[PDB]
């Protein structure tokens, strides 16, 4: 607070004052001097109190504002992310067969729990112990959901391959047991 | 006595999970088995088979200097 | 938190515009920033203004304001300056010392590192300093490194041919064997490594480890790496003893080893120990002489080059039990006559880069020349040993470097164990020659070794030398003179036993030319360290400092076992050469 | 979802030996006291979640006697009489902590924060009205 | 805070009053010396006041910043620090099953998988050279995790199958040091 009009108020009434101090008149005349400097340290305490106060809020103004630039970028990249992980995953949804079961419908509404029931290429199976693997996959193909599905991989809870010969009653303790075995939709 | 056995069976676990054996399904299966049981047990001489086996498993990695570690 | 490598009072602030970030006591770090442009500190975190959208990161202008830094522009109204009263505000303020003078680290952290200047203040300010600079210096060579520009093959003209496109906007790499390339393949969403090449100027010739069959779209890139911050100095103190501490001789000794005898006794009379050996003088000899004298002793045999450990295998295979001797090789093809990867042997040869944390009896560095103080910081660092022998010649060649262009490295500068051994003079020095003839060996002597090096043989009289400016031509990154080939041919048709010999030359050009032309094996002075051949042809092919280099000079003309040609285009190392002059056809 | 099945396992929990020295020599954990450790960090392995899917297993479709149903939701709905509530609009919600997750198919990229912070005021009330119909 | 020249002030208002009092000069002179003396206080209550409150706020910054320190270097050094509590703690346990195998580890043996603890399973357990040998395996009884555990194979690390007298003192350089004995629990 140094470039305010009213610092050359201080530099006159001081000026002044400290002038006719050192010369040291009279009270008579020294009266007007020490009420000129009076009301001056006044005017500067509304003109200061006017502006100082203006700095902090305009600051805080800069600092909302900017957070909310920050916000309404961010709000673009979600959508753009969001847009594009949409149009990529719908590319996967091999568009002939849903299709078929789709225009059978007598509206068009068909249940969510056989879109991937009919129409999912990939299937994987999470078997607990050799016995139930026995029951539903055993051998080099099966079928389930009335359709016949062909062994490709198979893999533990390592994630780490191991061969069909290799799960027998035997060779079984020796094996991590999640098992995780793939079939393709055999047409 | 035993709380000393529950508090270094924790330390002796953590320490195995940190030496990335959870890698190895089976084998951190059966020290988290190891271990619930030690904190669960009730008598102290259980406790320090259930200890010494599951350590056995420490000692038979090759990825913590023992000799160095024991300066005593 | 660390401690000030000026002062070692321990401090938790690094200067932010060093590339090392080295921590500096209050003081320190205030003399620093005051003195240099380095105007960025760094602490737990980072002295910067936490002011949304602020870019102001002078520590002279930042203010700590609740429990943030500030500017004066958003500063809260309590706060203090971080710089003031001479020093920055800091950690481990109250215990502080500070230091009279920061020149020496103010230069060493604003250095480009192109003067020899650089050097010279790297290898005689203090040992902390040292360390610093060795650790500046090669960061910045990694760096420096980065700024090349990517070479894509872009057509393959044949087997050990191709065709280079290069990125525009960075600089070419020169293509001679100081900038080994390393080749990415295309693949799906990353890359993948097919080894290690070298390049020549074919089209452009490439020289790799493993061959392939690569096509379009591989490229080559200078493989660059992490340079890890050093602690340990590059030279442990020194102790003298007045007993053998901690070997045992043995009581039988051949006389193939019987010179090294007493010799060997000072090995185990000092703490660390520094071997002079001139070219043909027995270096590799030496190293596993020690071995075969204190037969239980633990060995580590290192050096930064895979070529000088398989030389000191090949050694030990041929002196040493196979079974005790066993070779560490990083997960480039070396010896692989030793057993791989093991620790606890009797004899470990391993390169510096690739030492484990581990204790020796001995510790053997062979050449000392190609060393630089990372090397011996890494080496104190990873290798506690009773004993430590560097071996090695200051009179031979140094390692390059690459970002130096004003001013020429001396020997004593090249690195501490070099600057000891020039400037109080070897511990050890092996003081016979038994490869070159007497010319050469006097030569020598009289040059770089204060007429010290003494020849085994008599004189050949097959050592000759010829004054020939000739015609200098330049390309992107070597020179040639295609005129000194041509007297060379000369020779050659009218002495034609001197096609059995090896052309040497410091240009990797000239090199090329005289494959094409002459049709004998070539060779850089650089890479012909470390071998031998019965016939050298050397063409100084220029008169610049880096072939007029004593050093590269001295393995140049030490490669011959029993004749030479010099074909010399300096006249002051022309006169200085013992040889029998030969008239201009 | 994936092309795997990805298997979560617990942590042991860590042990402050510190305290534990202190507690021992005050003359505690020792043979015969009515305190005793009994709470401890246990830990699981690589099947915890789909074995405690099947306590949803549990679960069986039942009928309430429905006369007696409604006679108890009058009663109990007397319970709840002193209370007040109602509809508000955008402006009056109040939530405790932004810094928390969303779910699965926005916690790839955000947290709470995000989405309240993104969308105005009016896009919150449209999408309320839109889950009334 | 007695370091600043607003310090000097007030030891020269409070001499200056002092000095009237024990005087009782005049009614307005003494006004004079507390018209410009508790001022003297409002340009020393507060220049006192702002760096007052810098000392302690300095100080509350950098505490909680060394707090951070502590928290960011001490989970860089878990690895050590939970290997060295836990091998202090079970050498403090003192119990003779676990230093049984902590000093078969630490010189020679190691076993390949967990020990069991029924009557009934299998154990390998390798034994480096014939030292450890003596010290363990005396006859068909292997000695180990405080147990008698019979053996039923040995095998050297070649995969060739030796019996039980086949080990002595002078022959033992005959055979892959490092084998691997089955036993099964007493
Ligand atoms: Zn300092
Ligand atoms: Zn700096
Ligand atoms: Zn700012």
């Amino acid at each position: 607070f140094s470039s305010l009009p009213s610092y050359a108020a201080f530099a006159t009434a001081q000026e002044a004052y400290e002038q006719a101090v050192a010369n040291g008149d009279s009270e008579v005349v020294l009266k007007k001097l020490k009420k000129s400097l009076n009301v001056a340290k006044s005017e500067f305490d509304r003109d200061a109190a006017m502006q100082r106060k203006l700095e902090k809020m305009a600051d805080q103004a800069m600092t909302q504002m900017y957070k909310q630039a920050r916000s309404e970028d961010k709000r673009a990249k979600v959508t753009s992310a969001m847009q594009t992980m949409l149009f990529t995953m719908l590319r996967k949804l091999d568009n002939d067969a849903l299709n078929n079961i789709i225009n059978n419908a007598r509206d068009g509404c068909v249940p969510l729990n056989i879109i991937p029931l009919t129409t999912a290429a990939k299937l994987m199976v999470v078997i607990p112990d050799y016995n139930t693997y026995k029951n539903t996959c055993d051998g080099t193909t099966f079928t389930y959901a009335s359709a016949l599905w062909e062994i490709q991989q198979v893999v533990d809870a390592d994630s780490k391959i191991v061969q069909l010969s290799e799960i027998s009653m035997d060779n079984s303790p020796n094996l991590a047991w999640p098992l995780i075995v793939t079939a393709l939709r055999a047409n | 006595k035993m709380s000393d056995v529950k508090c270094t069976s924790v330390v002796l676990l953590s320490v195995l999970q940190q030496l990335r054996v959870e890698s190895s399904s089976k084998l951190w299966a059966q020290c988290v088995q190891l271990h619930n049981d030690i904190l669960l047990a009730k008598d102290t001489t259980e406790a320090f088979e259930k200890m010494v086996s599951l350590l056995s498993v420490l000692l038979s990695m090759q990825g913590a200097v023992d000799i160095n570690k024991l300066c005593e | 938190v660390g401690a000030c490598v000026l002062c070692n009072s321990q401090t938790s602030l690094r200067c932010g515009a060093c590339i090392r970030r080295p921590f500096l006591c209050c003081k320190c770090c205030y003399d620093h920033v005051i003195s240099t442009s380095h105007k960025l500190v760094l602490s737990v975190n980072p002295y910067v203004c936490n002011a949304p959208g602020c870019d102001v990161t002078d520590v002279t202008q930042l203010y700590l304001g609740g429990m943030s830094y500030y500017c004066k522009s958003h500063k809260p109204p309590i706060s203090f300056p971080l710089c003031a009263n001479g020093q920055v505000f800091g950690l481990y303020k109250n215990t502080c010392v500070g230091s009279d003078n920061v020149t020496d680290f103010n230069a060493i952290a604003t250095c480009d590192w192109t003067n020899a200047g650089d050097y010279i203040l790297a290898n005689t300010c203090t040992e902390r300093l040292k360390l610093f600079a060795a650790e500046t210096l090669k960061a910045t060579e990694e760096t420096f490194k980065l700024s090349y520009g990517i070479a894509t093959v872009r057509e393959v003209l044949s087997d050990r041919e191709l065709h280079l496109s290069w990125e525009v906007g960075k600089p070419r790499p020169p293509l001679n064997r100081n900038y080994v390339f390393t080749g990415y393949r295309v693949t799906k969403n990353s890359k993948v490594q097919i080894g290690e090449y070298t390049f020549e100027k074919g089209a452009v010739v490439y020289r790799g480890t493993t061959t392939y069959k690569l096509n379009v779209g591989d490229y080559f890139v200078l493989t660059s790496h992490t340079v890890m911050p050093l602690s340990a100095p590059t030279l442990v103190p020194q102790e003298h003893y007045v007993r053998i501490t901690g070997l045992y001789p043995t009581l039988n000794i051949s006389d193939e080893f019987s010179s090294n005898v007493a010799n060997y006794q000072k090995v185990g009379m000092q703490k660390y120990s520094t071997l002079q050996g001139p070219p043909g003088t027995g270096k590799s000899h030496f190293a596993i002489g020690l071995a075969l004298y204190y037969p239980s002793a633990r060995i580590v045999y290192t050096a930064c080059s895979h070529a000088a450990v398989d030389a000191l295998c090949e050694k030990a295979l041929k002196y040493l039990p196979i079974d005790k001797c066993s070779r560490i090789i990083p997960a480039v093809e070396c010896f692989d006559k030793f057993k791989v990867n093991s620790t606890l042997e009797q004899y470990v040869f391993c390169t510096v880069n690739a030492l484990p944390e581990t204790t020796a009896d001995i510790v053997v560095f062979d050449e000392i020349s190609m060393a630089t103080n990372y090397d011996l910081s890494v080496v104190n660092a990873r290798l506690r040993a009773k004993h430590y022998v560097y071996i090695g010649d200051p009179a031979q060649l140094p390692a390059p470097r690459t970002l130096l262009t004003k001013g020429t490295l001396e020997p004593e500068y090249f690195n501490s164990v070099c600057r000891l051994m020039k400037t109080i003079g070897p511990d050890m020095f092996l003081g016979t020659c038994r490869r070159c003839p007497a010319e050469i060996v006097d030569t020598v002597s009289a040059l770089v070794y204060d007429n010290k090096l003494k020849a085994h043989k008599d004189k050949s009289a097959q050592c000759f030398k010829m004054f020939y400016k000739g015609v200098i031509t330049h390309d992107v990154s070597s020179a040639i003179n295609r005129p000194q080939i041509g007297v060379v041919r000369e020779f050659l048709t009218r002495n034609p036993a001197w096609r059995k010999a090896v052309f040497i030359s410091p240009y990797n050009s000239q090199n090329a030319v005289a494959s094409k032309i002459l049709g004998l094996p070539t060779q850089t002075v650089d890479s012909s360290q470390g071998s031998e051949y019965d016939y050298v042809i050397f063409t100084q092919t220029t008169e610049t400092a880096h072939s007029c280099n004593v050093n590269r000079f001295n393995v140049a003309i030490t490669r011959a076992k029993v004749g030479i040609l010099c074909i010399m285009s300096d006249r002051d190392l022309y006169d200085k050469l013992q040889f029998t002059s030969l008239e201009i056809p | 979802l994936t092309n795997n099945v990805a298997f979560q396992t617990v942590k042991p929990g860590n042990f402050n030996k510190d305290f534990y020295d202190f507690a021992v020599s005050k003359g505690f954990f020792k043979e015969g006291s009515s305190v005793e450790l009994k709470h401890f960090f246990f830990a699981q392995d690589g099947n915890a979640a789909i074995s405690d899917y099947d306590y949803y297993r549990y679960n069986l479709p039942t009928m309430c006697d429905i006369r007696q149903l409604l006679f108890v939701v009058e009663v109990v709905d007397k319970y709840f009489d002193c209370y007040d509530g109602g509809c508000i609009n955008a402006n009056q919600v109040i939530v405790n902590n932004l810094d928390k997750s969303a779910g699965f198919p926005f916690n790839k990229w955000g947290k709470a924060r995000l989405y309240y912070d993104s969308m105005s005021y009016e896009d919150q009330d449209a999408l309320f009205a839109y889950t009334k119909r």
